[PDB]
């Protein structure tokens, strides 16, 4: 069990997990606020 | 009767050789040779590695500054 | 003299350069300036091809055998024809 | 001290008139730089104290301000007016030549003496009464001069900046402007 | 600089007209209720509300009917460059400041080599929020003089 | 010790002499003395401005709505005008005296007591220090000199801390509350009190 977690902590595996989460987040935001050329809140 | 010369052991030293790979760096003294004729007595071990992979070499007394 | 091979006083007498000369340039002579009590020596620089492997096996601070490439002769160019 | 709570920069240990611990740029590190600065300081003080009332009092009379009193030289046929009177030598090349030779020579007479103390405090023919009699009073006499002289320089800065902010104005004209409505005429309205 | 507002520029309201007509051209070939007809319609509405937002948030359009950005800092236009820009700089430090903390954190170990190819996840979890306040934390380091070193560079 | 997070232990440096030491500084923002020493005043000056600040926002809108008096919204107060008040000059004026009082306080922390040995008379005694950096009570700053400087400082400052800590939060409420509701703070309270389960930030969005 410990060895599995350690392997999951090596750099490449984190990268896909981290970037994959990042890709999902940006895609969602563009799905809800599309075209987004300016920041018209303030 | 004469005491050993140079640092004793473990004492961090600041390297002063200009062409070295660890100039202005710090290593650990592992042994000093007590033969007066020996031309580079202080055997310095480091933490990094030079481009050859080596991580130790001899040094001269005046190229070693004994930080504390 | 075709190429110039020079050995400094840093050398620790490890006999790693001599064993790595492919054309028998360097050789070992007695000294008194090291624990090993021997320093390398280059008395046959004519046949020195210039293959820097002689000093890719000198394990010192910078280097203790150094090779400067000068003019080229028919053996320092390793011509077989 | 000027800034109660900061340590004195080591090279300002009184030992001078008008010295309150103020050298943030360390301009006076070199003693030679230190002494020459005193000269320029007292001179910049000395000239300024003369110039401020000469800028104001004419405006307090019918005469034009410190800007108008230089304007005839702009036009080629300029002739001056002192107390309104057209002085004959008021043409620009005339006064300029008179100005140049007199200013340079007397100011060169300065450049050719190195006491160096007299280069700040000559006295003598410049002290026809001899206020320097009481060294205690004379030392305080420098203080009054220094602080007043520093006061003059700022007033000079106010006069000039108010001119750039308000072209073609007078300091008393500026003063009265504020004096109408101080709360709607201020340095607030520039920016 | 002569850039008329997009809500006014007839060229802007021309591009909006063509791209709608171009899509409506591709639509009068499928069934009025099949899946293609809906996806086409979805993109049509997305386009019209795209153009409206560009003619609403004060984007200035040239003679190309296209928006132009004024990055000069005229604070009538702060949400074009300056506001998104500050938003980036906040994030960029957060990435920068966190990573610095970790390398320092694992620096004092037997071999920092192993703790970087095999990242310590728990330690990187108690450090991941410290990047919320990086502007405050760093600016104190700069004043205290621990953000930089002076002449001890290689080795230690 | 009754920290903020029951299970969690308090950090080692928040020993507890500072009033309101509820072992709370998760991000490692106070693990250096000179850091922590300069941070305490910030909370003290912020909270005090945030104690009066909410009341000025609060009380003014309370009296206006009920009808006793009339004043603009604190949101709308910035553009107000009666006479002889160019917002230009006021900014300069307020910057001046505040600049004067803020600095002399700054010099006190930078150099304790190096603020009440000078020439200017008649006042050179009180502005020494309260003997506690963030509490400069003197016989002018505490004209009802009503402190013993040690005992209640544990038990009364702890009131002024937990008072301020609340007040700083409250002001943050109005800024966001006015940012979304477009209305007055009590208006936000009055609206929510009307139909609480329908007047909520979920509906405000
Ligand atoms: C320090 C706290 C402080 C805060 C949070 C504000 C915030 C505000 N001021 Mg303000 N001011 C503050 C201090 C000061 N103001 C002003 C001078 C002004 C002016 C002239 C105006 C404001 C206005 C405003 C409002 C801006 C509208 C907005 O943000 O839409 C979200 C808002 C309530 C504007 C306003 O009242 O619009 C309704 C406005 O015209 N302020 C001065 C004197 C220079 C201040 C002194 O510190
Ligand atoms: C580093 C330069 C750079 C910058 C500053 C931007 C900036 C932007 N891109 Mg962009 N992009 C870039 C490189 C860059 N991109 C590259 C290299 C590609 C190709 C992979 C794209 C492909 C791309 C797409 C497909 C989209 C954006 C979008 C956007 C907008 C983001 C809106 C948002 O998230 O809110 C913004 C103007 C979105 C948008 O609407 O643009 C206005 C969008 O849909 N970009
Ligand atoms: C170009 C003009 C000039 C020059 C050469 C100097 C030169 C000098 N000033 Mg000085 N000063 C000036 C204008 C000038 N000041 C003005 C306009 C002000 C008013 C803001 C001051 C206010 C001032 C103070 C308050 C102090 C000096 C001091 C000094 C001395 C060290 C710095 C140096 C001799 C310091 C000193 O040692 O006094 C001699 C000092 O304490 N000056
Ligand atoms: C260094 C100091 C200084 C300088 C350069 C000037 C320069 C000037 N003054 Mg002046 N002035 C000064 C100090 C100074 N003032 C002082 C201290 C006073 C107070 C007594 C005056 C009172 C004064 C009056 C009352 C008048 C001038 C005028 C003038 C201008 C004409 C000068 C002239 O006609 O011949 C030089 C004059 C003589 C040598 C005599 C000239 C720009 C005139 C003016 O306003 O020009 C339109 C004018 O009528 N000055
Ligand atoms: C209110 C301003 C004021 C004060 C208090 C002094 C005070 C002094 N000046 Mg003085 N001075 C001033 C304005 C002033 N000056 C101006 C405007 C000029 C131009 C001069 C030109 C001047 C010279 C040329 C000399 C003095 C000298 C003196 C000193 C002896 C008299 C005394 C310290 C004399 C001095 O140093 O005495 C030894 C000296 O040589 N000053
Ligand atoms: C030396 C003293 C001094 C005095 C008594 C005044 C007095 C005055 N200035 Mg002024 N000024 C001064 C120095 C001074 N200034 C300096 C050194 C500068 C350059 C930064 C200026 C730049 C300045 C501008 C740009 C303006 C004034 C204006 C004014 C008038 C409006 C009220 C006021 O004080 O504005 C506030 C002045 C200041 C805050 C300057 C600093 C004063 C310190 C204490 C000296 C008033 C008559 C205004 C005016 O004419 O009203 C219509 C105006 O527009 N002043
Ligand atoms: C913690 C990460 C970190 C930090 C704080 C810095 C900081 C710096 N780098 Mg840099 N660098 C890094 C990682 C980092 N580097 C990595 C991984 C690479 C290899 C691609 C580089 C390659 C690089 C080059 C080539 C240059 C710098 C330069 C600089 C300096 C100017 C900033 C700049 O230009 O950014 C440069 C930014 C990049 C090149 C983008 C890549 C950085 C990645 C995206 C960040 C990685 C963060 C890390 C993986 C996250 C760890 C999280 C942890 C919890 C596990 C500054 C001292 C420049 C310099 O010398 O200026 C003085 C310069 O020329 N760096
Ligand atoms: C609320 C409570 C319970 C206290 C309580 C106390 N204050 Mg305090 N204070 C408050 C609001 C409050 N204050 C507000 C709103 C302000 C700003 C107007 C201040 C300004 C203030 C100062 C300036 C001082 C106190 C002092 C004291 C004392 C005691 C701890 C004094 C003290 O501790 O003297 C020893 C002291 O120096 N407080
Ligand atoms: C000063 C302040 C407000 C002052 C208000 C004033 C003067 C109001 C003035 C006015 O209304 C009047 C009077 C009249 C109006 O006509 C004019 C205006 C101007 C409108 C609020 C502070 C408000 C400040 C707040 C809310 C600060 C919150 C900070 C938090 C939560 C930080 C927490 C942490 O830092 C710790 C504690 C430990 C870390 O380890 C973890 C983290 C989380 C990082
Ligand atoms: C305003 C503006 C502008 C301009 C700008 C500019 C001009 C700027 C400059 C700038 C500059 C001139 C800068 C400089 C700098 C320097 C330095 C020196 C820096 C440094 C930094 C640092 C050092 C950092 C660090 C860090 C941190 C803190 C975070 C992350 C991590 C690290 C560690 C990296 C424009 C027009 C564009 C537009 C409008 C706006
Ligand atoms: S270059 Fe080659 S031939 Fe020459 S000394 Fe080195 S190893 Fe020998
Ligand atoms: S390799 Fe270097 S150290 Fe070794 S014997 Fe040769 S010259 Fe000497």
């Amino acid at each position: 069990m410990r060895d599995i977690k350690t392997y999951l902590s090596v750099a490449p595996v984190l990268s896909t997990l981290w970037f994959g989460a990042l890709a999902g987040l940006l895609i969602e935001i563009n799905r809800l606020f599309p075209d987004a050329l300016s920041f018209p809140f303030f | 009767k004469p005491p050993p010369r140079g640092p004793k052991r473990g004492t961090k030293v600041k390297i002063l050789r200009r062409e070295s790979y660890w100039y202005n760096g710090t290593g650990s003294v592992v042994t000093v040779d007590q033969d007066p004729n020996t031309r580079y007595p202080v055997v310095v071990r480091f933490a990094k590695v030079n481009y050859a992979g080596v991580s130790t070499n001899n040094y001269a007394l005046d190229e070693i500054k004994e930080v504390a | 003299m075709s190429h110039s091979v020079k050995i400094y006083d840093t050398c620790i007498g490890c006999t790693q350069c001599v064993r790595a000369c492919p054309t028998d340039v360097l050789e070992m002579i007695p000294w008194d300036g090291c624990k090993a009590k021997q320093i390398a020596s280059a008395p046959r620089t004519e046949d020195c091809v210039g293959c820097k492997r002689c000093e890719s096996a000198c394990p010192t601070d910078f280097l203790s055998v150094r090779v400067y490439l000068g003019p080229e002769t028919t053996r320092s160019m390793a011509l077989s024809y | 001290e000027w800034f109660p709570g900061q340590p004195r920069p080591a090279h300002l240990d009184g030992s001078s008139p008008g010295d309150f611990g103020f050298d943030p740029l360390g301009l006076a590190t070199v003693p030679e730089n230190f002494e020459r600065f005193k000269e320029s300081e007292i001179y910049h003080c000395r000239w300024a104290m003369l110039c401020v009332p000469g800028v104001l009092v004419p405006e307090a009379l019918g005469l034009g301000n410190w800007v108008k009193a230089q304007e005839w030289a702009a036009l080629p046929d300029g002739q001056a007016t002192y107390l309104g009177n057209p002085v004959p030598w008021g043409n620009l090349p005339t006064i300029l030549a008179i100005e140049f030779l007199a200013i340079a020579f007397a100011e060169q007479q300065r450049t050719m003496e190195k006491d160096p103390e007299k280069k700040k405090y000559p006295g003598g023919a410049f002290d026809p009464l001899g206020f320097s009699k009481d060294p205690a009073k004379f030392e305080e006499l420098k203080l009054k001069e220094i602080k007043n002289g520093r006061l003059a320089m700022l007033a000079f800065v106010g006069f000039c900046v108010q001119q750039s902010a308000y072209p073609g104005t007078g300091p008393l004209e500026n003063l009265a402007t504020h004096l109408a409505d101080p709360w709607h005429n201020n340095i607030g309205d520039i920016v | 600089a002569g850039l008329t507002p997009c809500k006014e520029s007839k060229a802007f309201a021309k591009r909006e007209k063509q791209s709608v007509k171009k899509l409506n051209s591709s639509l009068k070939k499928y069934a009025p209720d099949s899946a293609p007809a809906l996806a086409i319609q979805a993109t049509i509405d997305k386009t019209k509300r795209r153009f409206e937002n560009y003619g609403k948030f004060g984007l200035l359009c040239g003679s190309d009917g296209l928006p132009h950005l004024i990055v000069s800092g005229d604070q009538r236009h702060w949400g074009e460059f300056i506001t998104p820009g500050v938003l980036f700089l906040y994030i960029a430090g957060w990435i920068g400041w966190v990573g610095r903390s970790y390398l320092i954190a694992v620096s004092g170990e037997k071999k920092p080599a192993m703790r970087e190819i095999i990242i310590d996840v728990e330690l990187a979890a108690r450090i991941i929020p410290r990047g919320f306040i990086w502007p405050v934390a760093a600016y104190r380091e700069l004043i205290n003089g621990d953000l930089v070193v002076d002449d001890a560079d290689i080795g230690y | 010790r009754a920290t903020w997070l029951p299970g969690l232990d308090p950090p080692a440096y928040l020993d507890g002499t500072l009033p309101g030491d509820y072992g709370f500084d998760p991000l490692g923002l106070g693990e250096q003395p000179e850091d922590l020493k300069w941070y305490v005043q910030a909370e003290l000056v912020h909270c005090r401005f945030a104690m009066a600040g909410v009341a000025g926002i609060l009380g003014t809108d309370l009296i206006r709505v009920s009808g006793i008096g009339n004043l603009p919204v604190w949101f709308e107060a910035g553009a107000t005008k009666f006479d002889f008040a160019n917002t230009t000059a006021l900014f300069f004026v307020q910057l001046l005296l505040m600049g004067f009082v803020e600095t002399k306080r700054y010099m006190d922390f930078v150099s304790p007591g190096s603020q009440a040995k000078e020439g200017t008379f008649l006042g050179i005694e009180a502005s020494l220090e309260g003997l506690q950096p963030g509490y400069p009570g003197g016989p002018l700053f505490n004209p009802m000199g009503l402190a013993k400087d040690i005992e209640n400082a544990n038990e009364v400052k702890l009131k002024e801390i937990k008072n301020g800590r609340l007040a700083m939060v409250a002001m943050l409420g109005f800024i966001v509350q006015a940012s979304v509701t477009h209305a007055g703070p009590i208006d936000n309270l009055l609206t929510h009190l009307s139909d609480p389960f329908n007047k909520n930030i979920i509906h405000a969005l």
